Formats: structure tokens, C-alpha cells, sequence
RNA sequence: GGCCAGGUAGCUCAGUCGGUAUGAGCGUCCGCCUGAAAAGCGGAAGGUCGGCGGUUCGAUCCCGCCCCUGG
């Protein structure tokens, strides 16, 4: 839900992979794990990353 | 340190110490006493501070021309020692793994 | 980006009017801050002074030559009819200006205690003060020079100053951009502190202003994203005229230097209130002014002399002249107010968040007004914020308003800013928080913050107001209710997680071989995924080699190091060399990560809709987008593999320790390896094992190669070795031992075989032919003697025998061992010791 | 983004705006010494003075670009 244009995205620095307006990047946080967990995994779900 | 007798005599024996290493290990020494801060060819390129300003740009330019004789003649045999060096550790120390 | 500074005075000076009397201490509003969801930087106080700090007027200016810079021997009315001779060395006054003299006795921030001191030959009876000396403001540059008519000669210095207010420093979230002004933060405050809240921007407070025509001509592209675009001029301004005190210092402890009242009244009104405002000189305007995107190539220069290349993305102000401003960023410098200016037309304008933050990131300027309109800006407010700078502009500067306005508010009008009505259950926020409120709270806290409330029996419609466009979802309601409720009556109650599986057959081994690699001597580092610059240059692989293939990083820390690691070695021959180079010679490290192994270049992914789940292809789409990345176990080691004691003198570290290294790993994965021969850089090509579970590779250990060792700068001897983890099959193996109560045999034979046959090789063709009676082989010694011919070695292994059913003889142990030469010399050419 | 100040031996730091950094402390090596050590005393090695170019007979020093810091 991060909203794009915006400084909550913006004014969160990330290590961008090259070249630029790729969409990959090195994670800054663990939470695309959480994503991948609820895809992945049925509900309910208790997980730790 | 001032004609080129003096300049070819110090690149000759620092030349033919160069050709005489054969590890590297002797290869280091010859920079030390040849090419090193205490070597005749260093001492010549010091002496040009202490020589008149109108003869520096003159004696100056035959001191670079011999130190990089005896610079030239070090990276080759280097190389050279370097080149043997790798393409005998297989051999010469190889295990059984 | 998000900080946002203004005086306790002034903020209480706006929750005052409906609340008259309120106050309260900076720890306590500090707190009350916290508890609602403002981050509280720094409570800055001012001051303090004590003692004759008053105020003083500059009656002559004596210019003291000879020294090493100007000095001045000053005479300063304090009010009486004796003057005081001062010795200042600022050059930013003169004769006529209000200064703010410190006399002997007085303390000023910091202890520093003043008195009459005799400088440059001359005597001086005090000081002029700084606003860093008083600890007002951060000029240090020249002294504080109060503008005219702010106070008489003799009046208490800490009293004009306001030297007792308290400066706050917030951080405000980017959800809350109402918060970066005085009006939002005054409303928190009087929503946390349950009080009544009269809006500084209503008409009661900023009473309307007549409209009786267009004030400019204008033309609107729509698609530029501008929500409302107001002009109304202020004629006749005197270009004289100085901003008052108490605005001028308002803006100071806000952190705006005051310039000309034009450009003071524009910020002090988006402090305010929270609405950028723009003044521009109507004079310099040539025609109708057009809000249109910027063409290709077009450039235009700011408010500072400074050329910007734009985007088609731009949304600018610009006439039949030049370009007036980059909208919602910065002005021009063409219709710039200037020190001549007497007819300024004053804009206000609300312009498309998204826009906005895209122009000032590419053109870097974060001005006021750029960060509050990427925060979304009340687009209600504009006329009213417009009519607070017209009528305060025209009484400080002397100007007079014009009656006139233009007030473009879309195609067709806006005249109602309302955001959509949310649907939410009254007792929604009493579920999320666990807290059974009472009745009618969330009501009457979406009602404190602005919003509609109607109850549909159990349902109630919340219209959020204008300024809070951050109130989309019900969620967003909760938030509100929970946070002014306060999160500390929230209960602790542990969830019912279900049995869960616990750690998984990959996460128990990486814990086991850390244990083991950690019991056998090595210590554990962090490794960082960037690559040391040049180091495939150093370890001398080929351009073609695999490990090459690196995935870069656009913005690294370090320009030289952009690329990611696809293998563990770099980092970890860092940390060695750190240690060796600090006096701890005899190191043994590991780590356990990941690497980056891209199979292809970088290939990025569209935006997949966040309004559904991706599908299992979209899924598994992303997932191919990505770099490899197995988990790889590496160690590196260098000086003395056992130390020194009263024993001996400790052993060095050689291959055969790195080779250990893997059979440690391979025991605490309970895999069998078997180490080949092999080439492979950065190893010593003649001391380099290829590790293999199975017919798997899974790495490599040994040696490094002498060349990389000194390119690199390593200890010489250092060994190393790296495994694939992902490599390795997890196994889960259920041995059936079965002891047998016989004796055994035991037996040594010696095999001569040529110097290049692997030692295991002849132990597995011993083991081969001797059949199930071999319990146990072991090689305890390797001879080269002269009794054995060159390139040949002599073999001598340790067997045990033993039946499972029956008592061997020496004849039935002497069968398989000579059953066991014989395969020997079948499958190595092994020759029986003789 | 500004003019500045910096990056110097294995570690922590001095100092030079053209021909030797006589660099320091500690680290490394040799000798006397000890059964073997260390200290002590006496000897040495090691920097390509941040990188890439340019100017010059010659650049740690001058000029340009760039990398990484402090303010
Ligand atoms: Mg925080
Ligand atoms: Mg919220
Ligand atoms: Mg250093
Ligand atoms: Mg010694």
C-alpha cells in the first residue's frame, strides 16, 4: 500500500538495482516476505522473518 | 651521478642483477639495492636539487631516461618470474586432496 | 522534509480562542504530542537572560581604524539621559536602529556573564546582542537589529524578544500534511484536550473580502491536475514599509528569514493556516496568465537566478511573456516582488500532490511550499487564505485591496470539497482496538477532527473533512478513534496461534553446521553483499566467468562497489585481512548468507493491479524476474590453525584444514562428500578439492593460489572454501546398526601405486573387493622412500575384519585382503608392497 | 549545491605547493642475547602520498575530471 509519487515511497531511500525504473531493488524491509507468506501459505497464518 | 658513463655503469649493474634473480625473492633485493632510495640511480635523481637551475633540465632528462632502463628491464623479469611461478604450482606443490 | 518548527506562544495563541485560558508545560504538550501520533524532535526553550538586558538605540557610530577589522565605538540610548559607550565589531546597523544591549551584571545563555571591558584602547559598558548570543535565532553574522517602532529605548529586552516561549520540532508523518501549519496542530490540541476549536481559516476569522470582478485574466488546462487557482491584487504597497516585529519573529522561530512584507505575509500565511501563497509584482505580468504543462525542452528561471529544464509533466504559471513560476514549487524570478514593488497580484493555488513530488525530486527543491502541496492542501481554504494575506498585506505595508477576484475552481465549479462518505460500523474501532468504549466515542471523535457523522441504527456515515484526505477507509477511522482514545488502554491478550510445525530441515541444519564450524574453531561474520572494486581483477577469473554475472546497484554508499556478490569469499578475505592487519594473525572465519547470481540482465516487472491477488502465473512471473539466490556456506583461514602452548609450537594453517572444514559441514548435514582434484580460481590449482555429494558438485576448498594472495594483499598460505547449501539434498537418514559379538581380525597392507592416484581411490577398491567382513580401513601412512621408484608412493592401510555370525581365522581375513589387492590392481594399479 | 580542509607504511597519525616522506609511535625482519623467548642495544625491509589523465626533462606538491570523508 505504498502509494507511488509520494513521500511516504519517495523520501524512502532504497538501493535501486540498475538501471534506473527497473522495479527491483534490494529489500528495505522484511516485509515482502509477509506478502509472499500470505500468497503462498492458507490462512490462518502466525509467521516470523 | 653526473656523466653518462656514470648513469649506464649503475643501469648495467643494476641490468644484469635484474637477469641473475631467479626467484622473486632475489628479485626483491635487487629493487632494494638497484631501484630502492638508496640505490646510484635513486642517489642520481637526488643530486639534481643540489645542482645549478640552469643545468637541472638538462642533467635531469639523462637520469630519467637511464632509471627507466633499469625500470623497464625490472617489470619484464618480474613478469617473467611471475609467469614461471604460476605455471608451476600444479607440479611443484601439488597434493594429493 | 517533514519537519515543522513553530513557538508553544503562537500554537497556544490559536487554541486560546476557543479555549481561553488554556496552557500548559512544555513536558506535558510534549507528551500529549506523543500520545496522538507527532513525533516531538526537539523542545528548543529560549534564552534564558538575567540581569540589564533592555533595549537600545543606536545614537552615533564612532568608526575605530588601525585594527585588524572594523570596530565601532557606539553611543546607545537605554532609555535614560545618560548614554552608554559600546564597543561592537558587527557592521550590519546603523545609526536610528533598535538593538538589544546586554549592560554589565546581565547573564546570557551559556553563563556568560557580562561586564565593562576595555577593548580596543577604549572602554566598553556591555554588548550588542546576537540572536545566537541571546539564543533567538542562529545569525552570528552581525548583530540583532530590531525594525522600527517594535519598541521604545529602556523596554525589557526578554519581554520584546519573547526570550520565554518555547520552540517546538516536529516530525509529521506524511499521512498528516495538515499538520504543517499552525491550524492543524492547534486543532490535535484541542482534539486531545477535549476543547472547543475555532478554525483561524473561517469566515469569522477571516471574514470575506468583496468579489466584485476578475482580478486577472486566466486560462486553466484541467488536465494539469489543479483543483483551484485564486488571484487577488493589493495596490499601492509602500516599498518602505518593514514587516512588524511580531511577525518577523514569528517567521524566525519558524525558521523563515523575514525579506519585504509582500514575501513575510505570504509565508507567516502558510504557516498559519497551511496554504502556500506566492506574491507577484502585477506590473511585471504581460497578459493573460495560462496554467498549462510545460512543452519539450522549455526551461524557465526561479525565484533564485537559477535555469530549471522542465518536463512535459511540469504544470506551470506562465504569460505572454516568460514563465511565472513552476507551479506549486518555486516562482520566477520575472514577476518576482522586488524592492520597488507597489501593485503585487497574490496567488493561491492548489496543484496535484502527485505532480508536484515528481517536479521538485527531479529539479531538487524541497521549498515550503512544494513539501506541504505533495502533502494534499485544504483546496477549501484558498480564497480564505488568499483574503488573511490581502488584508494583512495592505495594513502592514500600507497597501489597499482590491475588490476584485478570480477564483477558477474547475470545469464545472467546485463548490463543495467534500470527500466521499465512508460506511462504517459504530462499534468497528471497539473490535480492532479489544476495548469496549462508551457509548457514542467514535462519533464523537470523528466529529473532533472535522468530520460528518449520521447513524443509520448500528451504521455510521462519516464524511471526513477537507483537509484530511487521508480518511479513505474505515480503517482510517479506527485509527482516529484509537490514537485520541489513547493506545495505552489497549489490553494484552495473547493470540490463539495454532500448533505450528516449527523450524524447518534447512533451518536446523544452518544452525547445526554454525555449532560445529563454531565448536572447531571459527568465528562468525556478517557478510555484505557488495563487492570489493576490482576484485574478480585481483583473482584473475576470465571476463567469461560466471561469477562476473553481478547484479548492480544503482545508488551504493560507495560508487566503486555497486555490485552484489555472487559468492561469500570476497567478504569474508575482508574481514580477514581487517583481522590480520590489527594483530590477530590467527583467525578462522565463516558466514552463512546469500548470493546474487543473475541468469539474465535486468528485467523489471510492470505494476500488477494491488486491488486482487496476483495470480499463480503472475506470481511465479516475478519470482523467474528475479536473481538466484541460493544459500552458500564459505569459510576462510590464515596463520596458525592451532595455537602455541606448553605442548609445542602450534601448527600453520595448510589445505588439508579447509578439507576438514567441508567434512565438518558434510557430518552436520549428514551427507556423504568426496573431494576430486580440481582447477579453479582463486584456489591454488594443485591444492584445490571439488567437493561432490554424489555426482553434484557443490563447491570447492583448499589453498588459495599465490598470485591472488599477493594482488589481494592476503596472508601467504591462507585457505579457503565455499559450498552451495541449496546444492545439498537434505537428508533424513534411519541407520539400523547391528553389533556383532565376535572378535575381530586386524590386518595392514601396504599397495604401491603411482604418485597421481587419489589415496581415497585405493581405499575404495581395497573396500570393494574385501567384501562385507571389512568393518573398519583406515590409511595411517604415505612413503616415497628410496626403496619406492619415482612418481610412485607406498600405501600402507589399517583393515579390520569381523563376521557377523562366526569367529574369523587368519586364512578367511587373508582372503578378503588379498581379494582387496587384487581389486587394487584392477582399479588403480596398485602393486602389493614388496 | 558552494568555496574550503582532507584521503599519507600493516595500525593510529605527523609533514612537504617540482628532483631524499633522512616521517613518528606501534606492527614485520635480522644480529648480540636466551634452552627457547621478550625487553634492551645495534641493524634492516615495507608507501608506487585516493583514482584516471594533462603540464613538465622530472609530479605526493601544479591543472582538469572522478571516487570516499569532515565542516
Ligand atoms: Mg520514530
Ligand atoms: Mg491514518
Ligand atoms: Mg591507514
Ligand atoms: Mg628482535
Amino acid at each position: 500500500n505504498f502509494p507511488a509519487d509520494h513521500p511516504a515511497r519517495g523520501e524512502q531511500d532504497t538501493f535501486y538495482i540498475a538501471p534506473e525504473d527497473s522495479r527491483q531493488l534490494l529489500r528495505t524491509h522484511t516485509s515482502p516476505v509477509q506478502i509472499r507468506t500470505l500468497l503462498a501459505r492458507e490462512l490462518p497464518v502466525y509467521i516470523i522473518s | 651521478m653526473l656523466s653518462p658513463e656514470a648513469l649506464t655503469t649503475a643501469v648495467d649493474a643494476a641490468q644484469q642483477a635484474i637477469a641473475l634473480a631467479d626467484t622473486l625473492d632475489v628479485l626483491a633485493r635487487v629493487k632494494t639495492e638497484h631501484l630502492g632510495d638508496r640505490s646510484p640511480l635513486a642517489l642520481a635523481r637526488q643530486a639534481l636539487a643540489v645542482l645549478p637551475k640552469e643545468q637541472r633540465a638538462e642533467a635531469g632528462k639523462r637520469v630519467n631516461a637511464a632509471r627507466n632502463a633499469a625500470q623497464r628491464s625490472y617489470d619484464e623479469r618480474l613478469a617473467t618470474l611471475r609467469a614461471e611461478r604460476d605455471a608451476a604450482v600444479l607440479v611443484a606443490e601439488g597434493i594429493d586432496v | 522534509s517533514n519537519a515543522m518548527r513553530l513557538p508553544y506562544s503562537w500554537l497556544r495563541e490559536v487554541v486560546a480562542v476557543g479555549a481561553s485560558g488554556w496552557d500548559v508545560t512544555p513536558g506535558e504538550l510534549e507528551q500529549t504530542l506523543l500520545r496522538i501520533g507527532h513525533e516531538v524532535e526537539e523542545v528548543i526553550p529560549l534564552g534564558p537572560v538575567d540581569g540589564p538586558v533592555t533595549v537600545g538605540r543606536v545614537a552615533d557610530i564612532e568608526e575605530l581604524t588601525g585594527y585588524k577589522k572594523p570596530i565601532r565605538a557606539c553611543a546607545v540610548d537605554i532609555g535614560d539621559r545618560q548614554y552608554r559607550e559600546i564597543i561592537c565589531g558587527a557592521t550590519n546597523f546603523a545609526v536610528g536602529d533598535l538593538v538589544v544591549v546586554a549592560l554589565p551584571g546581565a547573564t546570557l545563555p551559556g553563563g556568560f556573564t557580562i561586564s565593562a571591558r576595555k577593548a580596543y584602547g577604549r572602554n566598553s559598558d556591555g554588548m550588542i546582542c546576537s540572536a545566537a548570543e541571546l539564543n533567538l535565532g542562529a545569525d552570528h553574522s552581525g548583530i540583532l537589529v530590531l525594525p522600527p517602532g517594535a519598541a521604545e529605548p529602556g523596554a525589557d529586552g526578554a519581554g520584546v524578544l519573547g526570550l520565554d516561549d518555547v520552540v517546538f520540532h516536529l516530525a509529521i508523518t506524511p499521512d498528516r500534511g495538515y499538520c504543517m501549519s499552525v491550524r492543524g496542530l492547534a486543532r490535535e490540541l484541542a482534539c486531545a484536550y477535549d476543547l472547543d476549536f475555532v478554525d483561524p481559516a473561517s469566515n469569522s476569522r477571516v471574514p470575506p473580502l468583496p468579489i466584485e470582478g476578475p482580478a486577472w485574466p486566466l486560462t486553466v488546462q484541467p488536465e494539469t491536475g489543479v483543483r483551484r487557482f485564486a488571484l487577488r491584487p493589493v495596490i499601492g504597497i509602500d516599498p518602505a514599509a518593514v514587516s512588524p516585529w511580531w511577525l518577523q519573529r514569528r517567521l524566525l522561530l519558524c525558521g523563515i528569514r523575514a525579506t519585504c512584507p509582500a514575501v513575510d505575509v505570504t509565508n507567516y500565511v502558510m504557516l498559519e493556516l497551511g496554504h502556500p501563497m506566492h506574491a507577484h509584482d502585477r506590473n511585471r505580468i504581460s497578459g493573460t496568465l495560462g496554467v498549462r504543462f510545460a512543452r519539450s525542452g522549455e526551461t524557465a528561471v526561479t525565484l533564485d537566478g537559477i535555469e530549471r529544464k522542465l518536463d512535459t509533466a511540469d504544470v506551470l504559471i506562465v504569460d505572454d511573456a516568460a514563465t511565472a513560476a513552476i507551479g506549486g514549487v518555486m516562482g520566477a524570478a520575472s514577476t518576482e516582488v522586488r524592492a520597488d514593488s507597489t501593485d503585487v497580484l497574490l496567488e493561491a493555488a492548489i496543484w496535484d500532490p502527485a505532480a508536484v513530488s515528481r517536479t521538485q525530486r527531479r529539479l531538487h527543491l524541497p521549498s515550503e511550499a512544494a513539501r506541504r502541496y505533495e502533502r494534499t492542501v485544504d483546496p477549501a481554504i484558498s480564497v480564505a487564505a488568499l483574503d488573511r494575506c490581502a488584508r494583512l498585506l495592505a495594513d502592514i505595508a500600507g497597501g489597499e485591496v482590491s475588490p476584485t477576484l478570480t477564483d477558477w475552481r474547475g470545469d464545472p465549479p467546485c463548490d463543495d470539497w467534500s470527500p466521499p462518505p465512508i460506511r462504517m460500523g459504530v462499534d468497528v474501532p471497539d473490535r480492532i482496538a479489544g476495548v469496549a468504549y462508551p457509548q457514542g466515542t467514535t462519533a464523537r471523535r470523528l466529529a473532533q477532527i472535522g468530520a460528518v457523522v449520521t447513524h443509520d441504527g448500528d451504521t455510521l456515515t462519516v464524511t471526513p473533512p477537507s483537509w484530511r484526505p487521508d480518511l479513505r477507509q474505515p480503517a482510517d477511522l479506527v485509527e482516529e478513534v484509537l490514537r485520541l482514545e489513547g493506545l495505552e488502554v489497549i489490553p494484552s491478550v495473547l493470540p490463539p496461534a495454532p500448533a505450528g510445525r516449527g523450524l524447518t530441515a534447512g533451518q536446523q541444519r544452518r544452525r547445526t553446521i554454525g555449532r560445529s564450524l563454531a565448536l572447531s574453531g571459527y568465528v562468525e561474520i556478517l557478510p555484505t553483499p557488495f563487492l570489493p572494486a576490482g576484485v574478480f581483477d585481483l583473482w584473475g577469473l576470465e571476463a567469461d566467468d560466471s561469477r562476473r554475472m553481478t547484479t548492480r546497484v544503482l545508488n551504493p554508499l560507495e560508487a566503486d562497489r555497486p555490485q552484489l556478490a555472487t559468492t561469500l569469499l570476497p567478504a569474508l578475505l575482508e574481514a580477514l585481512v581487517r583481522n590480520v592487519s590489527r594483530g590477530l594473525v590467527d583467525v578462522a572465519l565463516f558466514a552463512i548468507a546469500q548470493v546474487v547470481q543473475p541468469t539474465e540482465q535486468t528485467r523489471g516487472v510492470g505494476l500488477i493491479p494491488v486491488d486482487r491477488r496476483p495470480t499463480d502465473d503472475e506470481i511465479a512471473m516475478l519470482d523467474a524476474s528475479l536473481p538466484r539466490q541460493p544459500q552458500h556456506v564459505a569459510a576462510v583461514l590464515a596463520g596458525l590453525r592451532e595455537p602455541r602452548g606448553p605442548w609445542g609450537p602450534g601448527r600453520p594453517v595448510e589445505a588439508a584444514d579447509a578439507f576438514e572444514a567441508v567434512r565438518i559441514i558434510a557430518r552436520a548435514s549428514r551427507v556423504d562428500v568426496t573431494l576430486r582434484p580440481a582447477q579453479y580460481l582463486p584456489w591454488h590449482p594443485g591444492r584445490c578439492a571439488q567437493v561432490f555429494v554424489g555426482e553434484s558438485s557443490v563447491g570447492h576448498a583448499g589453498q588459495l593460489h599465490p598470485a591472488v594472495i599477493e594482488r589481494s594483499g592476503l596472508p601467504k598460505g591462507t585457505c579457503a572454501v565455499e559450498l552451495n547449501l541449496d546444492a545439498i539434498p537434505c537428508s533424513a537418514p534411519l541407520p539400523a546398526p547391528r553389533v556383532s559379538p565376535y572378535p575381530a581380525v586386524f590386518q595392514d597392507v601396504s599397495l604401491v601405486v603411482a604418485a597421481d592416484i587419489p589415496a581415497q581411490a585405493v581405499a575404495d577398491a581395497v573396500r570393494a573387493g574385501a567384501g562385507d567382513l571389512l568393518e573398519d580401513i583406515a590409511l595411517f601412512d604415505v612413503f616415497t622412500g628410496p626403496q619406492i621408484g619415482e612418481h610412485r608412493k607406498s600405501l600402507t592401510f589399517a583393515l579390520r575384519f569381523r563376521a557377523p555370525d562366526r569367529t574369523l581365522t587368519e586364512d578367511d581375513a587373508s582372503a578378503a585382503r588379498d581379494a582387496a589387492v587384487q581389486s587394487a590392481a584392477e582399479r588403480v594399479g596398485a602393486v602389493l608392497r614388496g
